[PDB]
RNA sequence: GGGAGACUGGAAUUCCUGGUGUAGCGGUGGAAUGCGCAGAUAUCAGGAGGAACACCGGUGGCGAAGGCGGGUCUCUGGGCAGUAACUGACGCUGAGGAGCGAAAGCGUGGGGAGCGAACAGGAUUAGAUACCCUGGUAGUCCACGCCGUAAACGGUGGGUACUAGGUGUGGGUUUCCUUGGGAUCCGUGCCGUAGCUAACGCAUUAAGUACCCCGCCUGGGGAGUACGGCCGCAAGG
RNA sequence: CGCGGGGUGGAGCAGCCUGGUAGCUCGUCGGGCUCAUAACCCGAAGAUCGUCGGUUCAAAUCCGGCCCCCGCAACCA
């Protein structure tokens, strides 16, 4: 499970590295089909007497073909949590749906 | 040009040396890309080597091999409800000539003669007798079609 | 073994297969032919081609005991009634009757309730 | 059909459970009872035909 | 109307039923 | 097909004995547990036993509401119309109250074919304490009682008088053509004015126009829950 | 103690009593199936009879042993 972590326009704290590792690591748990993950972290809303909109994109080449998956949230941890919930359900569906 | 109906196809001129639709169509399916002239040298040289190993008209040997590889039924693909069904379907004439020439060229290309001319000569000869791997692919395609006859009803 | 001058077919066309016995007027069955015994198994057993091969093998084992004329008795809902009648009229036995004896309860025992898949 | 009846229109006729001809005019070839729409009965005599056919089946005069 | 009202009510009802399953025994003996 | 009691009818499912007869049957989206090879499924003959009543039968009948359909007999309840013979306002509603009240459930005693919670195995699935499959006990059935609850719904308390119509169908009286229409009283549907409504809709079977009596509501949760009492064998109300 | 039967692609199972014609089932890759996953479906890659001995045209096949395998049922072995 190769895990590339890019910004977009943003610092990348050691809390973000660890949290990224553990949410995305849920996927290593039960989807053995994985290969590369590419994770890229946008930061707008900021600068406008308002609350910053984070965005997370995640790319995932499974064993086979390419998921993508995009999430916008007021903060970063809540967004990456949500993104991993979605990915887990999908994959088991791409696990699912088949078996005769 | 699918989903609007059938699309009009290009008319194909016949061969200068041999005078057949099927020789020129074999040339256009020999054409690993770019060199139609070199495809003509492969097909022509292979059919005069067939002329050497038969002593007859080469296009009769070609059409007899083409007949002995030509399939009648093809399997496919429709997955009704969570199970993949090999469905056997009647093959059109042009589809059958296409599978005959395309199998002939590709499994000549797998064969282990030195040049391409000796490969295509030996594959047209072995398909004329019935001893190539391409005839075994015709028998395996009719093996999948006759083994899967029941699923054919959908009328599809 | 014996000779039978004419007999009656029994075709059980119940969705997953058709079991084709033939029977004299007495009702004893000379031989029984089924799709499963042809070699098909599972969902291919349900197919009408399985009924055609079941009536083919039933008509050959029928013809080995010398039956010529047959009155066909077909059972209830399923795929392979007129296909089995077709393979019987081609495979050595002739038409006769086509009698649709479906076992009809009249709100009898309560049927299994509902399949939600 | 689309008549109005034979008992209510002809205005004298009795439906009789012994009479096997009249009850076999209203059952089908299967033996099942035809409808009020198929035969055009008044509703009273559709009840009395249904009960009469049912009695005649109970005493073996109709092939059930 | 909507079935949401009906279902909130029914959630309450369910929870209560369960609460009487588990305390059934206890209510009998603590009451007796 | 209002109710109760009694007697009885056939088709179908299951088991049983006996034939005929062989390797599969069953099941599924696809399969596997499963029943078989000791003679199954299949088919024929006979027997047992239980439950439910195909067709008629539907936007149809009856009942206060639950509800009610095999047949026949016995006992019994209500409704409608016609005449107007009788009584002469004896009407309406009805707080508390008594009675009836689907299904599930409860007690004692029978019965137990099919279906079947719970309960197993199989499969699916990341995982199924699920759907789907194979089996399967209480139950479903009857006798005698409890319980008192439901989307017990027309989501519309009961009574009465009036307010354009059009068309179906159910019960019955009569005037006319001579079964056809008319008119009438009672019933049940579909469409439609006026009027009403927040809107959808209702619309002579009102949610219209008015009178009489009862029930009930007063923001959402907390909660139809606690405490207390009453009923109940208990579940609980 | 015996008299018996019992060996055949990795395996299980035949066939082995009437010599010419050893099958069969899971461990096999490639396909077609789906946008897919898998299955479902097709084909494919291994034994000429544990083995060695005589005769007959032909010998797993018929007969001698062995390695074995046992079934047991006997053993006052």
């Amino acid at each position: 499970a190769e895990v590339v972590v890019k910004g977009r326009n943003v610092e990348v704290p050691d809390h973000f590295r660890t949290y990224v590792s553990e949410k995305l690591s849920r996927l290593e748990r039960f989807d053995k089909t994985i290969y590369l993950f590419d994770v890229e972290l946008d930061h707008e809303r900021n600068r406008r007497q308002r609350k910053n909109c984070q965005h997370v994109e995640i790319t995932a080449r499974g064993r086979g073909p390419v998921v993508r998956g995009e999430a916008c949230a007021d903060s970063f941890y809540t967004a990456f949590e949500s993104a991993v919930q979605k990915l887990e359900g999908r994959l088991r569906r791409a696990k699912d749906r088949r078996k005769i | 040009m699918p989903r609007k109906g059938p699309a009009p196809k290009r008319p194909l001129v016949n061969d200068p040396v041999y005078g057949s639709q099927l020789v020129t169509q074999l040339v256009n399916k020999v054409l690993l890309e770019g060199k139609k002239s070199l495809a003509e040298r492969i097909v022509y040289g292979a059919l005069e080597q067939a002329r050497e190993k038969t002593g007859t008209d080469p296009v009769v040997t070609l059409k007899r091999a083409l007949d002995n590889v030509k399939p009648a039924l093809e399997v496919r693909s429709r997955r009704v409800g969570g199970a993949t069904y090999q469905v056997p379907v009647e093959v059109r004439p042009d589809r059958s000539t296409t599978l005959a020439l395309r199998w002939l060229v590709n499994f000549s290309r797998q064969r282990r003669e030195k040049t391409m001319v000796e490969r295509l000569a030996n594959e047209i000869l072995d398909a004329s007798n019935g001893l190539g791997a391409s005839v075994k692919r015709r028998e395996d395609t009719h093996k999948m079609a006759e083994a899967n006859r029941a699923f054919a009803h959908y009328r599809w | 073994k014996k000779n039978v001058p004419h007999g009656a077919a029994h075709i059980k066309s119940t969705f997953n297969n058709t079991i084709v016995s033939i029977t004299d007027p007495q009702g004893n069955v000379i031989a029984w032919a089924s799709s499963g015994h042809v070699g098909f198994k599972g969902s291919r057993k349900s197919t009408p081609f399985a009924a055609q091969l079941a009536a083919e093998n039933a008509a050959r084992k029928a013809q080995e005991h010398g039956v010529k004329k047959v009155d066909v008795f077909v059972k209830g809902p399923g795929s392979g009634r007129e296909t089995a009648i077709r393979s019987l009229q081609a495979a050595g036995l002739e038409v006769g009757t086509i009698s649709d004896v479906t076992p009809q309860p009249h709100n009898g025992c309560r049927p299994p309730k509902r399949r939600r898949v | 059909k689309t008549r109005k009846c034979v008992f209510c229109s002809k205005k004298g006729q009795t439906i009789d459970y012994k009479d096997t001809a009249l009850l076999r005019t209203y059952i089908s070839e299967r033996g099942k009872i035809r409808a009020r729409r198929v035969t055009g009965n008044c509703v009273q005599h559709q009840r009395d035909i249904a009960v009469a056919v049912k009695n005649a089946r109970e005493v073996a005069l109709l092939p059930f | 109307g909507s079935v949401i009202k009906k279902r909130r009510k029914r959630m309450s009802k369910k929870k209560h039923r369960k609460l009487l399953r588990r305390t059934r025994v206890q209510r009998r003996k603590l009451g007796k």
